[PDB]
């Protein structure tokens, strides 16, 4: 029988689910206008067209942030990586939730990931790459930050300051985990043998 | 039954301090 840790442990899904999330949330901050045009230039991924970064320090918080999502993706621990778009108040205005399981048996009957990963990731990227014409628009100034919603059960008795890999993390406050009933957009699903994913917006209503 | 999120505490680099690195060049 087929398991996720006949993967190298869940390794292999941690590590195409780090590269897909580093290049999906340039190309989110690039099409939302999170920063300006002229720092990203066009490269290609997946075989399709990416807008990626080439300001320093921004790539390696999004690196730093993503080192840190690697050991909870290999230990099982994601539902759900959110890019989280701020307005000038530091109230959410947008959402891009990533969705992600990984059951302990491969489904047998699904696409193979690893045959196809190209153009599995490539549908997530087109529909990223023309989103802001289903979306809302922004209003100016506006930041980003990265929520993971963990598999781990809560429990009161808790340090709100977590460090991973020396980064300090804070359990999310309701100023970000909250948002008034958004309108959920629909962008791309999947499910292959080793990874369900689904992307959607939840934008303000 | 509720599940730990985690944030960073550190912000991603202000749009601010971006545009004026581009400007520099």
């Amino acid at each position: 029988t087929l398991t996720r840790q006949d993967l190298n442990f869940g390794q292999v899904v941690a590590d195409v689910l780090c590269e897909f999330l580093e290049v999906a949330v340039h190309l989110i901050l690039y099409v939302r206008e999170v920063y300006p045009v002229g720092i990203f230039q066009a490269r290609k991924k997946y075989n399709v067209p990416v807008q990626m970064s080439c300001h320093p320090e921004l790539n390696q918080y999004i690196q730093d942030t993503l080192h840190c999502v690697k050991p909870l993706l290999e230990k099982n621990d994601v539902e759900k990586v959110v890019v989280v778009i701020l307005d000038k108040e530091h109230r959410p205005v947008e959402k891009f939730v990533f969705e992600i399981t990984q059951p302990p048996l491969l489904s047998i009957s699904s696409d193979s990931l690893l045959s196809h990963v190209e153009q599995l990731l490539a549908a997530f990227i087109l529909k990223i790459s023309v989103c802001d014409d289903v979306l809302d628009h922004n209003p100016p100034g506006c930041t980003f930050t990265v929520l993971v919603h963990t598999r781990e059960a809560a429990t009161r008795n808790m340090e709100k300051i977590q460090v991973i890999k020396d980064f300090p993390w804070i359990l999310a406050d309701e100023q970000d985990v909250h948002m008034h009933d958004p309108r959920l957009i629909p962008l791309k699903t999947m499910t292959s043998d080793i990874l369900k994913m689904q992307l959607y917006v939840e934008e303000r209503a | 039954d509720k599940k730990i999120v985690i944030m960073p505490c550190k912000c991603a680099p202000s749009r601010q301090l971006v545009q004026v690195w581009l400007q520099a060049k």
